RNA sequence: GUGAAGAGGGAAACAACCCAGACCGCCAGCUAAGGUCCCAAAGUCAUGGUUAAGUGGGAAACGAUGUGGGAAGGCCCAGAC
RNA sequence: GAUGUCGGCUCAUCACAUCCUGGGGCUGAAGUAGGUCCCAAGGGUGAUGCUGUUCGCCAUUUAAAGUGGUACGCGAGCUGG
RNA sequence: GCUGAAAGCAUCUAAGCACGAAACUUGCCCCGAGAUGAGUUCUCCCUGACCCUUUAAGGGUCCUGAAGGAACGUUGAAGAC
């Protein structure tokens, strides 16, 4: 089923009257717009295209604005594509809002998670480091071995290694939905998603359920 | 079920058959009786 | 082969079409119909018919007998049909009939229901019988089976369903 | 006198269309690849691409005999250690049905660039509609 | 006997195995061992059989109503299995 | 006219003759728990006292603490008992 | 296991039809059209003259310079560059 394109507010807790403490996620999910829909007839496949946020007028280049134009909305801060279940049928222009999210009780959120920049093995990928003291000299956090010897003759592939981390595409599946609060355009769920404040969230109802 | 390399009839009720070219015996009186070749 | 030599007498009210390969046999138990192999003779005649292979295939006769043998639980079929009968043997097991799903309480945490194929009806006369009805004869043993896997008669009491015409040979433990 | 040799830029190429039905697949495989080389016209040259365009059509009504079906085996490897996977000829034809005519005629091609060059021309399809009718391909019987 | 101190063709590759001993040139022909569906030159050759495991294309004692050929015995229309 | 060795550490990867989990046949299989064989390599598969030890023996765990190959895997990665 | 002959019977198998595991293919997540087989969809931009010979997917001059991009600057929960 669809979903919406929000962005990351913060975090924050929810107290409830029994004495439990909730952290929740404040995604604010302002009306997403239609774009454009696909068919199987001309597309291949049935998706939508919605847009949402807003965006500076002598910031958005002529192509882009001819293709809202044609839909006849507002342009916004960027395209996202949801593909589209059998009974689901949406019309270009019309407006999507968090209420479709009132009874779902699941999400899943998709962003981009921070960025660490270039990454050693011990961080990226949980390597014990090797002794402190004790004779060990300049191998402290360094990876040890990376393969066997004249038999295999190579690196496998796929080896762990150093190199960048983070800053890629993350899903967080089956997050409760705590609060969706239609006229502050408010999506609350149950714990942590990918990525800083201010940064782009997917959210779907969730999969696996 | 006894997998071995020689399979015979161990008794008067017991039958060899080819099931899906595997020789096997199949008895209808005495359970430990069944062998399958391999 | 001589089993297919044999052949099968068609009674009054059962009629047979042949296509070549695919035959069919109606009567008033319904609609009963199969494609033989591709080596296998089929003719009507009087009130019978006749098989026997082709030529240029290999084992023909063995093809002609089991044809043979499906015709002939075909008329068998259409005419006052096949039954097969089980029993359920132990404490609190019980069965009982809802239209086309029996429902089987055999000492499980949850119930156990079977969905009878098309032509298969069944009733119990009591909790603890089952009597299925049907033309095919195949899928009444298939449906027997299936009825029978749920629990199959354990060789220390007997218990579970069973055929009614069974031996279950049961055997003692150690001693006493 | 020196012996002729074709010309890559004065070759003419007809478009034949086969129908692989019922065919074995070696044995069409084997025309298949002797006509995409060239070797039935009299101007062949080993070097020189001199053969013809092929559209195969019912790329998933193609026959094997004995038991292949379920016994012929397709390995490949992904480059990672794991690695090797494999599919039966049911498993390929349920999957992509053309890449086993492709793979065999490919099997049956020179090695190189210009085989590569040569098994660009074949055409395999799984219905039998193609798209090539501003071609006119010629029916082919093989 | 060959290699060493011998090239060429075959055995996928492969001193020492099979064929065969390179004076030089030829965009001529016949053969050897090995081959003749495609990679890859030449039989999708002809006739008669066998095999159904991809046997062919790795492995023994031993095991089995897998089939094709002999060769001879029983039991049987007074009725055999 | 040099292919660094045992053990530890770090990082592994494959085989299956399977230690655990999964499926199944037989049992001298009532149940619980076992014995034995067949299928199965997806994942998982201890911390210590002693000793340079691998190993082993002990102490406590664990669903289990598998067997092997990889220059007895790994010193232009560490150590140097 | 069902039905079932070869082999009047038996037989899960030869024809035919059911079940059946963490293994296999999917289902879940991520990369992904340099998939040279380089795919698809939507939107935007540019519709002026002349000259030469070697004649053609030819060159050269004048006018023109779009949509976009880059560069520079202020920078970032992006980053070795």
């Amino acid at each position: 089923m669809i979903g919406l394109v929000g962005k990351k507010v913060g975090m924050t807790r929810i107290f409830t009257e029994d004495g439990v403490s909730i952290p929740v996620t404040v995604i604010e999910v302002e009306a997403n717009r239609v774009t454009q829909v696909k068919d199987l007839a001309n597309d291949g496949y049935r998706a939508i295209q919605v847009t949402t946020g807003a965006k500076k007028a002598n910031r958005v280049t002529k192509p882009e604005a001819g293709h809202f134009a044609k839909a006849g909305v507002e342009a916004g801060r960027g395209l996202w594509e949801f593909r589209l279940a059998e009974g689901e049928e949406f019309t270009v222009g019309q407006s999507i809002s968090v209420e479709l999210f009132a009874d779902v009780k699941k999400v899943d959120v998709t962003g981009t998670s921070k960025g660490k920049g270039f990454a050693g093995t011990v961080k990226r990928w949980n390597f014990r480091t090797q002794d402190a003291t004790h004779g060990n000299s300049l191998s402290h956090r360094v990876p040890g071995s990376i393969g066997q010897n004249q038999t295999p003759g190579k690196v496998f592939k796929g080896k762990k290694m150093a190199g960048q981390m983070g800053n890629e595409r993350v899903t967080v599946q089956s997050l409760d939905v705590v609060r969706v609060d239609a006229e502050r355009n408010l999506l609350l769920v149950k714990g942590a998603v990918p990525g800083a404040t201010g940064s782009d969230l997917i959210v779907k109802p969730a999969v696996k359920a | 079920m006894k997998v071995r390399a020689s399979v015979k009839k161990l008794c008067r009720n017991c039958k060899i058959v080819k099931r899906d070219g595997v020789i096997r015996v199949i008895c209808s009186a005495e359970p430990k009786h069944k062998q399958r070749q391999g | 082969s001589r089993v297919a030599k044999a052949p099968v007498v068609v009674p009054a009210g059962v009629d047979v079409k042949i296509n070549g390969q695919v035959i069919t046999i109606k009567g008033k138990n319904g609609e009963l119909t199969r494609t033989l192999n591709d080596a296998v003779e089929v003719k009507h005649a009087d009130n019978t018919l006749t098989f026997g292979p082709r030529d240029g295939y290999a084992d023909g006769w063995a093809q002609a007998g089991t044809a043979r043998a499906l015709l002939n639980s075909m008329v068998i079929g259409v005419t006052e049909g096949f039954t097969k009968k089980l029993q359920l043997v132990g404490v609190g097991y019980r069965a009982a009939v809802k239209g086309n799903v029996i429902n089987l309480s055999l000492g499980f945490s949850h119930p156990v229901d079977h969905q009878l194929p098309a032509g298969i009806t069944a009733e119990c006369p009591t909790q603890t019988e089952i009597v299925l009805k049907g033309a095919d004869k195949q899928v009444i043993g298939q449906v027997a089976a299936d009825l029978r896997a749920y629990r199959r008669p354990e060789p220390y009491k007997g218990k579970g369903v069973r055929y009614a015409d069974e031996v279950v040979r049961t055997k003692e433990a150690k001693k006493k | 006198m020196k012996t002729f040799t074709a010309k890559p830029e004065t070759v003419k190429r007809d478009w034949y269309v086969v129908d692989a039905t019922g065919k074995t697949l070696g044995r069409l495989a084997t025309e298949l690849a002797r006509r995409l080389r060239g070797k039935h016209k009299a101007e062949y040259t080993p070097h020189v691409d001199t053969g013809d365009y092929i559209i195969v059509l019912n790329a998933d009504k193609v026959a094997v005999t004995g038991n292949k079906r379920t016994d012929k085996v397709y390995y490949h490897h992904t480059g990672h250690i794991g690695g090797i996977k494999q599919a039966t000829f049911e498993e390929m034809i349920a999957r992509r049905p053309e890449r086993v005519i492709e793979i065999a005629v490919k099997g049956m091609l020179p090695k190189g660039p210009l085989g590569r060059a040569m098994f660009r021309k074949l055409k395999v399809y799984a219905g039998n509609e193609h798209n090539h009718a501003a071609q006119q391909p010629q029916v082919l019987d093989i």
